[PDB]
């Protein structure tokens, strides 16, 4: 997904490379719906 | 064909009329376009501890150090703080201060949306040859931290030290980093219509709609200040975009 | 012990396009969640989708968008355009617009009309498309061997005619230099083919909207640079 | 033997005649012969905003500027535009402007067939010593980005900044990248007889055969501007090239 | 933690033949699809199996591509050339025109010829080669000594003639300087066995074509520059 | 196939290293018959 | 073999590495026999 390249190997953990949303606990839709 | 389309909601190619499917051959994806580097602003390099710029309007007979830091945001911005109207200096030689402002064309171009959300990753490249500089970094909502302190009869700015990333580039060198998103605000407001205080507010003017704010600083005492001014080049990158609502485009004139 | 290695002759490069990754500074941070937003967008092609309106230099800022029919006419279409993306009708669309920042486009386009007038009025109109000529058609029996249709005034006052796309090659220029056979193709035209009956007490001069967006099987291949001049 | 050559095709060592079928011992496929790196062209480098050349024929007194860019095809070009009669100024001193040209000698000294097609990968060198510089493209039908921007009172051409690839250096270093086949043809004609326009068009000039645009700059503010002239090389490799059918040889001269 | 590592003496350098590859730029491109084109090419060998001709001085330009057979005779080959790829008879070959952008050769080389005149006439040919003396034979008693054959004109008026492959080492150089036992490999002549009886109301003097290729098994090893002095 | 010498390791996708044309849904053979 | 430490990894293929002669289908001995 996006224009990244490297598929074989992540060094770093994904905690520490890329934000994460804290739990609370082709085909395209049509952005509008005529009832 | 017949349709109706004063209802807004049309129907929907050649199979339909007279057809052709031409089989598909994903360059519009919203993850995939945002994702390469493009310049942002160019600041002064500092030589000593600095003050940072009062907040509007600023009286005549201010004494400050302006012309350095930059914030990160696509917005429009005013020596160096939030800004709504864009504006430059097309005039000639005039009097008073000339205030620096920034502005993310190519962002513009296709910001077809109100809301927007990624992570930046940030790279500083040199201009005058052989410079040697490294460059400083704080949250939204926090401040700049001035004063220096005396080591061996040597002032040495506060800034060389703090909890805050920090970056030291060899000579001729280049720095980068990702940061993440930290800003209070759920999602990026492209364009806004709210206000952010209850009262003397200005409409349609954002709070902390941003990533940070940067700097730069040459690695040598107080004692060594020099003449010559030097420059620095700035430029971002977006990961993992989103966005989440239609708007408008810019509006082209027809001369 | 040291693993023996050789630079290549591209070292310390910086692209501006590089597809890679950087080294984390600040991380291990949270975010508040966002899942309470509706309306998230995916592709592009979902806004170039949407009809919207064109412009027209109207008699000697005068850019209406939409045209008036005559009363007396003389042998020539009300109204005609190229279709080439570069030109003037096609800036404000949103098709024209984000076809503008890339390279290469394929599909079909899509242009609909729609009837402003009287109720009780009544007309014939003919809608032609002429591939690349030697010269623009101009008249009826012209317009007429070339794949064309005739829009009736009714119940429904709305019309969708679709613009086939016939190439020497699979893809096609967004912008138009030198007007070459890989850009330019052919134009597009409006006749009367009767004249309009204005019912009695109905002033006159009824008006037509035009209405222009992406088939669906459009497609755009290869960013490019931006224009900067809107902020001028 | 027994044959009859007017026919065309004749059939097929001295196993026929008198054998030997010496064993194999395929350096001469086409996939592997054109994996080689060669010299393309040599431009100048820029130092401000530049104004591309205006389509020919060109007026006497218009002003541009030339000698710079240079475009990605073995066919012949001149003054940075495709072409068809290769040409060279052996003359002595004249008047007027010379045009610069080139073309690939050893592409052509074996380009026995009529279609072609291959990635391309383009290196650049520089020439004068402790000399820093950087490389920008962009595609096929596309166009050159004029005019600047003002940062701090210093005009930054806008080529800084955009959506096509960007390449920085480090002093005297070397760049290199692999770009993809990005033509609307679907093939690069060797040789062609058709015409691109339906009128006013000149027989047997290609519109698109080509991999795209290539120029040089130096990453300086244009209030620096210098006097002395700078040069740069380039260098071109094919891969996973294809030929579609046969074609003659340069003619050799028997003086 | 970091990887030791220890850099090689040859960091940092360009080479253009390096068997690798690079990073890429603008990745992730689509391309129309080019099976409908036939005919694709895969060694340049199916090229060179295909036949070509030669040139002559021809009397005191003057390269005409054929020999013209003479009235009266005298003890002597009609035409007689050598085997090194480099002499001027093999330059517009395809065979020799490729071959020279080589270092080495080895196979067997090809040799076809055909008679051009009246139907009704007559006559017979001698074809010889001669491996490497110290003086190039010319009699046609020396020649019949050596590997050789005879023509004889009749309902087929085309010959092929195949040049064997001897040599003191497995591959020969393809450029000849020093005229060594590397590069040179004797020479080919062209003797009048009888003499051509032209019928009555023919007007004289038949022709004949020269055509020449490469063998089955020939083949080339080490490329090489090339020379551009064909575009002065 | 071609003078590529590593047979180990390809970092890159195959995406991302060449171009794929789109979907649309020794022995050596004589460019030349003669029925 | 030879002067080679090497025993892990081999990078570029053999034939890129070493000639190859191609087809055309301690206890010494002594160099001279005494019939």
């Amino acid at each position: 997904r996006g224009n990244n390249g490297n598929m074989t190997f992540n060094y770093y953990a994904n905690t520490y490379q890329n934000s994460v949303d804290f739990s609370t606990s082709g085909i395209l839709n049509p952005l509008g719906y005529l009832k | 064909s017949t349709d109706n389309a004063e209802t807004g909601v049309i129907e929907a190619n050649t199979d339909t009329d007279f057809g052709e499917l031409a089989a598909p051959g994903n360059h519009t994806n919203v993850k995939f376009l945002f994702d390469r580097s493009r310049l942002l602003n160019v600041i002064k390099v500092l030589e000593k501890d600095a003050v940072f710029p009062r907040p509007f309007p600023t009286q005549e007979g201010a004494q400050q150090d302006d012309g350095y830091f930059c914030l990160l945001t696509p917005r429009p911005t005013v020596a160096s703080r939030p800004a709504t109207r864009f504006g430059l200096y097309a005039n000639p030689s005039g009097s008073g201060v000339l205030a620096n402002t920034s502005l993310d064309f190519n962002f513009y171009s296709l910001a077809c949306f109100t809301y927007f959300r990624s992570d930046l990753e940030v790279t500083v490249v040199s201009l005058e040859p052989d410079l040697e500089f490294a460059v400083g970094w704080f949250p939204s909502g926090s401040e700049y931290q001035a004063s220096s302190f005396v080591y061996d009869q040597l002032h040495v700015p506060f800034h060389f030290t703090g909890r805050t990333p920090r970056a030291f580039a060899s000579k001729g060198g280049k720095v980068s980093f990702v940061l993440p998103w930290n800003s209070v605000s759920s999602v990026l407001p492209v364009r806004w219509g709210g206000a952010s205080k209850l009262s003397s507010a200005t409409r349609g003017l954002p709070a902390h709609a941003d990533w940070g704010t940067i700097y730069a600083f040459v690695p040598r005492p107080n004692e060594k200040k020099s003449t010559a001014v030097k420059h620095v080049a700035v430029y971002i990158r977006y990961k993992n975009a989103r966005a989440w609502c239609p708007s408008m485009l810019p509006f082209r004139s027809y001369k | 012990g040291p693993i023996p290695t050789a630079p290549r002759e591209n070292s310390l490069m910086f692209l501006s396009t590089l597809p890679d990754d950087t080294v984390p500074a600040y991380g291990n941070v949270r975010t508040p969640p966002v899942n309470y937003l509706p309306g998230e967008i995916t592709d592009l092609l979902q806004l170039a989708r949407i009809p919207t309106l064109m412009a027209f230099e109207r008699v000697p800022d005068t850019y209406v968008p939409y045209v008036a029919v005559p009363t007396q006419f003389d042998d020539r279409p009300l109204i005609s355009f190229p279709i080439t993306l570069s030109d003037p009708v096609y800036q404000n669309t949103l098709v024209g617009a984000i076809s503008s920042n890339f390279a290469n486009y394929r599909g079909c386009i899509q242009i609909t009309l729609t009837f402003c007038g009287p109720m009780m009025a009544r007309g014939k109109f003919l809608l032609s498309y002429s591939p690349p000529n030697g010269t623009q058609p101009q008249t009826l029996s012209e317009a007429m061997q070339c794949t064309y249709s005739i829009w009736d005034i009714g119940l429904n006052s709305s019309w969708t005619f679709v613009v086939p796309y016939i190439s020497p090659s699979d893809y096609r220029e967004t912008r138009a230099i030198t007007n070459s056979v890989y850009s330019a193709d052919g134009w597009f035209s409006l006749h009367k083919l009767t004249k309009i009956t204005l019912p009695p007490d109905c002033p006159q001069s009824p008006c037509i909207l035009f209405f222009a967006s992406a088939g669906e099987d459009y497609t755009l291949r290869l960013p490019v640079d931006c224009n900067p001049s809107y902020v001028f």
